[PDB]
């Protein structure tokens, strides 16, 4: 799965 | 006791290791090591006795303890509590107490180590305005102080691998607060936009936008890791609740890029989706209306 991780 | 400064005496390294899989070395991308020495003298120093080292440009630590000792030759001489600046305060602070190991013949040199993320920006408060002027892609030299002695060391950062051009996102966690920070930036139309909407929505309920604490501003450009470094009034109108937080603007001129931003809270905060409202016309005509949503983890 395509995620973006936070920061 | 007194306060006492010059405890902190050297930054003695500054190095990254990559807190998940992170494309870039950026300055808010946990976790950044700073490893600073001290030294705490008992002919000059009394347990009780306290110190703060101010950290400009830090954010929070990357960490759930809320206080690392200050140990030399395998004894406690100190202890310090962290307070993160976060969406407060541009800086972040230690404030440590003197133990009573240090009786009067001890002279202790040592190192501690502190994990931190530091602000680069990331929204339009005043404090992420102010810090994302702190660093630039490259070499950067970063400064922290304890009240007269400043301790810098020097560091390399990367920028952010995002294309600058397109759509942009950010979230933040604000560990004090158990919420997020939620950025989106419309895609850049360098000559400036006749018109467009823009924001963001929870899509399945376990999101929840907090419209006591968002942002809606034209920017003028953007910082290497993609952040607003300014947030100036515009013609635009908002709908705001707990299931999202859209825009629509006109007449936004050339060199300025539309944003909008909220604090927001989730069931759990390492996995949730948001979904974006995304089209705009520049001027000259070029448009495109373009929704799409996006799976956020912290896991």
């Amino acid at each position: 799965t395509t995620t973006t991780t936070t920061t | 006791g007194k306060t006492i400064t010059g405890v902190f005496n050297s930054f003695n390294s500054l190095t990254w290791s990559n807190a998940a899989t992170y494309n870039y070395k950026g300055p808010g991308t946990p976790t950044w090591n700073a490893v600073l020495g001290w030294s705490l003298d008992g002919t000059s120093a009394s347990p009780g006795d306290t110190f703060t080292l101010n950290m400009p440009c830090v954010f929070k630590f990357t960490t759930s303890q809320t206080s690392v000792d200050l140990t030399a030759h395998g004894v406690k001489y100190a202890t310090c509590q962290f307070q993160a600046g976060e969406e407060f305060m541009t800086f972040s602070t230690l404030t440590c107490t003197v133990s009573n190991t240090l009786t009067p013949s001890i002279k202790a040199l040592g190192t501690v180590t502190l994990p931190l993320a530091f602000n680069v920006g990331g929204t339009g408060s005043s404090v992420d305005l102010e810090d994302s002027k702190c660093f630039t892609a490259g070499t950067n030299t970063v400064t922290f102080n304890d009240g007269g002695k400043k301790i810098s060391i020097n560091v390399d950062f990367e920028r952010s691998n995002v294309d600058p051009k397109g759509y942009l996102t950010d979230s933040r966690v604000i560990p004090s607060l158990n919420k997020v920070s939620t950025l989106f930036v419309a895609p850049q139309c360098a000559n400036g936009y006749t018109s467009g909407t823009m924001g963001f929505a929870n899509t399945y309920g376990d999101v929840q936008i907090d419209c006591s604490n968002i942002h809606v501003g034209i920017t003028k450009g953007l910082n290497d890791w993609n952040y607003p470094v300014s947030s100036e009034s515009f013609s635009y109108t908002k709908t705001c609740s707990s299931n999202g937080i859209f825009i629509t603007y006109k007449n936004v001129p050339a060199g300025y890029r539309p944003f909008v931003d909220a604090y927001i809270s989730a069931t759990d905060v390492n996995s949730y989706t948001l979904s974006y409202a995304n089209e705009y016309t520049c001027a000259g005509g070029y448009w495109q209306r373009a929704p799409f949503t996006l799976r956020w983890t912290g896991y």
